């Protein structure tokens, strides 16, 4: 079978860049078609026979290649273009489709902006008390969050999840949470989740008192 | 010049009322004709298979009957044209065209009576043959009548009254008003001069013989395909292939029919009694072959709708095309009245749907239908053999209606009617009108 | 026009399973409809198409009945089999519409997809807790309520926010797997005006319990 | 002649290859000239557009800015075509008829940039008229340049390529080949003698037009009516009498054409500067009116899909056909570059449905839809007015694919003729062509 | 086959409103006109009018002005009848036909089954059934007819069988009278007088309007 | 409207035979249609465009009729053929049907089977007496039925029921049903049920005593 091999696997870019990217065939293909496939979203055909665009496409937007070489072009990148893009080919018989390229979006920074949570009346019925902590809408990416219990510091029970860049602000956002029984909770009282990205020296940090 | 044209120019197109009205009465009357006709063929069809009933445990008996009923009503036939009016045979498409050179008579007292009922006799016992030749020719025929009980004067209403009867007369018998017209325009007028044939007229004469036909026909379509795919243009490649196969089988074919009147010819010298018994022998295998396997024998507008939804194996459509290349020639060129042009239908749709089965497995990225190919050569025999492509794409579209295929089906015909050409093959209708006439000087 | 596949979700190894999609808004006659899926996080893979009068069938190269894709024009469903499902069938799986423009196919247009989990586990239900700030309604502009979606197997839940009606200012995040049971949150933003001056619920759906839960965020009084 | 006779029947069908081939180049580009000239139209049509958007709030400067941008993009085309070539002025179809007549020069190093660059300007200002006129003479010329370039030579040759460009040109602009071939056959050929014009040379260059066509075009139709019903025996008569009303009306308008042409040209004398602003304020008039009541002006074949639904009220469809009865006189007859031919198709739609919508209420018992009326109205005119019944049926039906309408199609067209003849009519592009020659010697 | 299923005709009060529906299968419902038509007991069929494929025409007969609505779902390939102010005048079988035309003067193509409206204030009331057996000193013959009275229910229909259906020979069911807002009738039965009382004669009963399933076995009596 | 009137309303005859229905309107028509309806069944397109059978319809079937007069008809009628005929017509608008024409068998005349039967011990105990009589499998059709209670005539409290033509044996039925409170039956002691017929002079008595 056609093996199609997509350029960077990931690519990064500020809206105003030109943006190119590539699909490889192991062997001749012709008129290959692109899908974009933004976050929790179907693929979506974008580019048909090698540089047609579907309707609703932006002009932004365009197709070339030939032979065993495709790329697709974004002439200025725009925020909103933060997706995954999938080429392929049925020029051969069965069809086949690029490993993708996943776009990155480079913005301004942002600041997390953090909030926290203490276990719901609901959950301690059950036996167990999910300590929450919400980091929204932050850039860049890498962000640390710190756990102290009563001034000490947590490191086991913590579950962290990062969303993917937001399409219209690229932004990410963040949470994470502490798991414990309704009675190790309870066998404390002061709960804090420090905060450190780089648009602060100083960590932001929020808490609560079970008092 | 400059002159001559400009009074011209001004009075284009004012065909004289006595030839319009005229020509509606040829066109009501060919209808009925064309009618009667097809309920008589169906009707003796019918008698011979509620024949087969009261026989049908002798298995032995049975094949017997099926034989000499159709042998019978074929002899009967031979005999009626041998008889009374032996330009009556074959076809009539090239005797009508004859007419329209005037090199040749419209003998209607003669003709009328002998290809009607001489028809029904080779088509209802089940031969190899089309209503197209005998509804063209008892046409024409009907055209000359109501020239000569009305004696109308002059070369147009002689030429026009002749064409419009034709038309009419191709038009009733697939229910395709626009290839009876477009018959006229590009096959059967003089192909070499200007005539006054008045197309007007031709078209109101269509008309009235198709209405003739919705009249006692409709709700029921001669060929139903459905809706088939469209063509991609990455695929029109293939069409102009199968148009090239069908170019070099074109003028073969037309060899074979011209070369096995001859073959036929010397079985029975000329001698009306051994003609009429070989007619009869040829009529009874067709009888035979109707019971036993109906795809080689027959009209053959049956298979079409079977061929072109894939139902046949590859096995079978070879089988077939062969088998019924042979009940068509030994039918034809026998001379029996009934014309050769439905069965090249049917022979083009069976190769078609072959090329489209091909097609399907090598390419599978196409995402082809084998019908596509079989409504593409459909019209392609005809293409090839008679070189009148634009008549057989518009009356295969008549009869299809699959307007998405326009691209292949010309592309396919016109590749026919090239790869015809420049192998060296002929229009077939014209190269049989050609030996009629090189033995009427010699 | 759009595509909605179904029966997605739990099947024990070296079991079978049968994906509906149920198309409108087109006519489905005379389409070819196809299957693709996609494993978690991984690229898209072509398992077949079929005709619309299911003259044709193609596959991936598979083994023997290892799928099996069928048509009911007359109800609009394309329906797929997978038999002797091993965890390579693990995936999300999308319908879709075929087309093409000078000839060479293409995939027109997508479903939202179903989600074929092969493990040996129980489907459960998640249980959903509201989570609203602390006795401590430090108001500021804007307020952040969330909730949380907890021990349910296996993916996916969908949230929403009334209903979709507060549609900005919402993050899902990513489930998390642990004791083969997942968990994760959503959070919204809204004007410290509207609430408690009025309703804030999250609608959790979980299709493979064929569970919906709205939990209504209440102060903590 | 029977010695004669065998011998051309034997003889039958062997057009020369050089004769095929060229006709194979000729349709090849102009299929690209027509679809060059389609996408020019388009991208002026929508500039104009794009530029009552920068002015859509001070609706006078707005209609000012609609009626400037045309009356520019209109007195442009004009000029060119008083300046540099002549008889690239209206349809064009009369002059390529003169030329196989071989009564009129194909000047084809004027009028292909003239009528081209000419055409774009008239129609791209959205005036009423087709792009048949231009694709017709455009592809003519075009039969003639490849015949220059190769220097072929004989009357076949001559006749033939200039014949298939014309069919190809007609073909491109309907994507419509088979009524592309008929046209030829029908209408445009030598009417009174035999030629030498070969069909199968004439049928490639089609091929290879629609084919162009095809690639820069799929996907989408230039008419989409669905299918319609069905039409029952004993509706028929009702088609004949639609046709009837074609029939008589179709010779009036003719009258109104020419003599409108009469009327005009006192206005200017003949000075290209007094003409050229006059076509000014007729283009100005359309790209106004494109704004103020688009079914007045343009092409029309926006209106026909929504002619055939039903969707205009009785009182709009009689002011549809009035108006555009008027713009379509002051457009052609003007002199602009440009065809007539789509404007009738316009004109027999809207028509047939004001037929289609008073059947439909006294006879409830048939069972009618407004629609089948348009349909066989359509080609109405065209068979009338120009007299090429045959060609107006199987456009529509290739424009329309609605098989099962052939008969009532058919009769309707037919009765048109009929009446057309009937009551002292004469077809169009003949009395055009005549009226022409007859100046062409009435000065000496 | 081409099959046409109404449904929705049950009992309503005087001046109510009722929909009826229509269930196409197995031919292209679009492209067709349909139509109601309606029978009165023992009386003629009327027209009661027609809709086009695409709803953009429905004409119905010369009655009142929202009295009738007809409309379709083509998607869902259902036929609809809406009925207003309902009077016993419209107690009637309903009929949904699909359209046709040979010549071009239409007919009605094919119809479903039907569905039956009765517009009345009575109420719904489940039936008493009782046994008929022949009297005490009853005269035993060859053939022995018995029978079951089926007493006092509202609306009709109701179904009688014997043996559950195998008992088919020598059954009648009379049509029912209907008195002081009740219907009454009984089924007939003759066997052989080897078969009973040997074996059981039974009359199986249903009424579902009123949900009632009864067996009521007869027995020789004294 | 255009009304249409059926002639014989309702007529018999036998098997092998020649029938003919009329139809007729009060202004001119054209291409009529004829539905047959068997009780049970719906209606089904028999006969149309005045002459023309549908798939299906046995030749023995045939239309005729211009104007304002039309008919139907049946050389050698079959036993299948006994249905209601109804006739149509829709060259006026709006389209009005025939009141119908019901054609049943014709056979030798038999005698009713009477049976006569008590009120059950079921009905009694609920205080009411209904007094059963069977009229079973009769030739022709028209049959009277007296009751006397105690040999005296009674009328009131007396409904009876004909059964359609029979489908097997082309016999008909007849059900009579007496009416009383439990303590009216009490009172007497003699009921009877008189078959009055046409086979016979002698009708035929059944009945019974309480005692
Ligand atoms: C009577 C005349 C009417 C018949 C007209 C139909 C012509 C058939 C062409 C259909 O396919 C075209 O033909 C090209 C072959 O010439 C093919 O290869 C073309 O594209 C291929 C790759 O797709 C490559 O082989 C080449 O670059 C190029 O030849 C390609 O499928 C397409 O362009
Ligand atoms: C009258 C004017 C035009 C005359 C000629 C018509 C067009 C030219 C012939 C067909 O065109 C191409 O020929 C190629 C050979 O050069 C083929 O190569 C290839 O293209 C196929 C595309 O499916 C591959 O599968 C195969 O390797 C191979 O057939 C290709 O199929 C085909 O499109
Ligand atoms: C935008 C540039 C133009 C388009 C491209 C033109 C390409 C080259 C051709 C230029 O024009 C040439 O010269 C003459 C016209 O100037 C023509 O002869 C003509 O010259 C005379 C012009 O007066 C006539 O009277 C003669 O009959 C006739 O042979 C000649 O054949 C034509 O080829
Ligand atoms: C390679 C790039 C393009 C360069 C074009 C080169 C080919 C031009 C050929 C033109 O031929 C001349 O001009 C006329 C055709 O233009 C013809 O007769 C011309 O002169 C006659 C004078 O009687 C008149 O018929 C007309 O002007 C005309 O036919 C004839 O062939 C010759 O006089
Ligand atoms: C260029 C060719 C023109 C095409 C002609 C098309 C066919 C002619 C019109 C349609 O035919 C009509 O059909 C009617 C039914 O719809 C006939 O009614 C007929 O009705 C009765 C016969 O049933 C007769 O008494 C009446 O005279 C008669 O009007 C009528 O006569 C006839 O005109
Ligand atoms: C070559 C063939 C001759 C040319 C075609 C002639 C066409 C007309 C001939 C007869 O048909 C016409 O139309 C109706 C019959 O179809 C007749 O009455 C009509 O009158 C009513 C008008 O309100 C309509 O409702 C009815 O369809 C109908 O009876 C009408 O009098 C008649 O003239
Ligand atoms: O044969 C009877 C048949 O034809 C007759 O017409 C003549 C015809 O006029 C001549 O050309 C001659 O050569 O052939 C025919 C027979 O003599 C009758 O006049 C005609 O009425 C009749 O149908
Ligand atoms: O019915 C026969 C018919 O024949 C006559 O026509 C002549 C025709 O005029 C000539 O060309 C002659 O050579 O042959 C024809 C034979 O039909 C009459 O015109 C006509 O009155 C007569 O009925
Ligand atoms: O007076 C002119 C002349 O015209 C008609 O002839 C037609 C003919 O029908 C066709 O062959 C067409 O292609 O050419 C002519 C166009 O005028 C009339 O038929 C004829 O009587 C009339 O004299
Ligand atoms: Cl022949
Ligand atoms: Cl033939
Ligand atoms: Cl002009
Ligand atoms: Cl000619
Ligand atoms: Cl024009």
């Amino acid at each position: 079978d056609i093996v199609l091999t997509q350029s960077p696997a990931i690519m990064s870019a500020a809206p105003g860049d030109k943006v190119t990217m590539t699909c490889s065939a192991s062997s001749s293909v012709s008129y290959i078609h692109w899908y974009q496939q933004k976050s929790g979203t179907s693929p979506k055909r974008w580019i048909y026979d090698t540089s047609k665009l579907t309707s609703g496409v932006p002009v932004r937007f365009s197709g070339s290649g030939s032979g065993t070489s495709y790329s697709l072009t974004i002439n200025t990148m725009e925020a909103e273009d933060a997706a995954t893009y999938y080429c392929q080919q049925w020029s051969s018989h069965p069809q086949t489709f690029g490993g993708g390229t996943k776009l990155e979006i480079l913005r301004a920074d942002a600041a997390p902006t953090v909030s926290i949570f203490p276990p719901s009346s609901e959950q301690l019925t059950s036996g167990g008390a999910s300590v929450v902590c919400f980091l929204n809408n932050f850039y860049p990416k890498d962000i640390n969050v710190k756990w102290k219990i009563d001034g000490s510091e947590r490191q086991n029970g913590v579950l962290n999840s990062w969303t993917d860049q937001d399409s219209k602000d690229s932004t990410y956002s963040m949470s994470s949470t502490l798991t414990l029984t309704k009675d190790e909770y309870e066998r404390h009282n002061s709960y804090t989740c420090e905060a450190t990205h780089k648009t602060s020296t100083s960590p932001i940090v929020k808490s609560f008192n079970r008092a | 010049r400059r002159r001559q044209l400009i009074r011209q120019l001004l009075e284009r197109d004012k065909t004289p009322l006595a030839i319009l009205f005229m020509a509606a009465v040829v066109g009501t009357l060919v209808g009925l004709a064309a009618v009667a006709f097809d309920k008589g063929v169906a009707w003796l069809q019918n008698q011979r298979m509620g024949a087969l009933v009261h026989t049908a445990d002798n298995y032995p008996l049975l094949l017997t009957v099926a034989f000499l009923c159709s042998a019978v009503l074929a002899m009967f036939g031979y005999f009626l044209v041998r008889k009374y009016a032996p330009e009556a045979g074959g076809s009539g498409i090239p005797e009508i065209e004859g007419a329209l050179e005037d090199q040749r008579p419209v003998r209607w007292w003669r003709v009328l009576p002998v290809k009607f009922f001489g028809g029904l006799g080779t088509l209802g016992g089940g031969m190899v043959l089309g209503r197209e030749g005998p509804t063209v020719q008892i046409g024409g025929n009907i055209g000359r009548m109501v020239l000569d009980i009305f004696r109308l004067k002059g070369d147009e209403a002689r030429h026009t009254l002749l064409a419009t009867g034709a038309a009419a007369g191709l038009a009733a018998a697939f229910n395709a008003p626009l290839a009876g017209i477009l018959f006229i325009i590009e096959e059967m007028r003089p192909q070499f001069r200007y005539t006054l044939i008045s197309i007007k007229a031709v078209f109101i004469g269509v008309i009235m013989s198709t209405i003739m036909y919705r009249i006692f026909n409709h709700e029921v379509a001669l060929i139903d395909v459905g809706k088939l795919s469209d063509a991609p243009l990455n695929t029109l490649w293939l069409y102009l292939i199968l148009g090239i196969i069908f170019g070099i089988f074109g003028p073969i074919f037309n060899k074979w029919v011209l070369g096995m009147q001859d073959l036929l010819h010397r079985v029975h010298g000329g001698n009306i009694t051994k003609w009429v018994l070989m007619g009869g022998a040829i009529g009874g295998l067709c009888g035979l072959l109707g019971f036993v396997a109906p795809a080689t024998s027959g009209g053959g507008f049956n298979l079409i709708p079977i061929a072109t939804a894939g139902n046949f194996s590859m096995g079978m459509l070879v089988f077939i095309f062969v088998a019924r290349v042979i009940t068509t020639l030994l039918c034809f060129s026998s001379g029996a009245p009934g014309g050769i042009f439905a069965p090249m239908l049917a022979l083009g749709t069976v190769l078609g749907t072959a090329f489209g089965m091909v097609a399907v497995e090598l390419f599978p990225q196409y995402h082809l239908e084998a019908g596509t190919f079989a409504i593409a050569g459909m019209g392609a025999l005809l293409a090839a053999s008679i070189r009148a492509p634009l008549t057989g794409i518009i009356l295969v579209l008549e009869m299809t209606d699959n307007y998405q295929l326009i691209l292949p089906m010309i592309i396919t015909g016109l590749g026919a009617t090239l790869l015809a050409q420049f192998t060296g093959g002929k229009p077939l209708y014209s190269a049989i009108l050609a030996r009629t006439l090189a033995k009427q000087e010699a | 026009v759009r595509l909605l596949e179904s029966g997605g979700g739990l099947v024990q190894p070296g079991g079978s399973l049968k994906l509906s999609c149920a198309a409108s808004g087109f006519d489905y006659s005379r389409y070819w409809m196809s299957w693709v899926r996609q494993a978690p996080g991984k690229g898209l893979k072509w398992i077949g198409e079929i005709n619309p009068v299911s003259s044709t069938i193609n596959y991936t190269p598979s083994l023997k009945d290892k799928f099996i894709i069928s048509r009911d024009n007359a109800k609009d469903t394309l329906y797929l089999q997978i038999s002797k499902v091993r965890s390579e069938d693990t995936a999300l799986y999308y319908c879709a519409r075929l087309y093409y423009g000078y000839g060479y196919w293409y995939f027109d247009v997508w479903g939202a997809g179903t989600t074929v989990t092969v493990s040996s586990a129980k489907t459960t239900p998640p249980s959903v807790y509201p989570l609203a700030p602390g006795s401590a309604a430090a108001a500021a502009s804007m307020v952040t309520l969330g909730c949380l979606v907890k021990g349910y197997f296996p993916e996916p839940v969908t949230v929403t926010w009334n209903s979709g009606s507060l549609a900005a200012g919402v993050h899902t995040f990513p489930a998390v797997l642990q004791a083969a049971l997942y968990t994760l949150s959503s959070s919204v933003t809204v004007p410290s005006s509207s609430w408690p001056s009025e309703t804030v619920t999250c609608n959790v759906a979980h299709p493979a319990s064929s569970t919906k839960v709205d939990k209504k965020i209440v102060p903590r009084a």
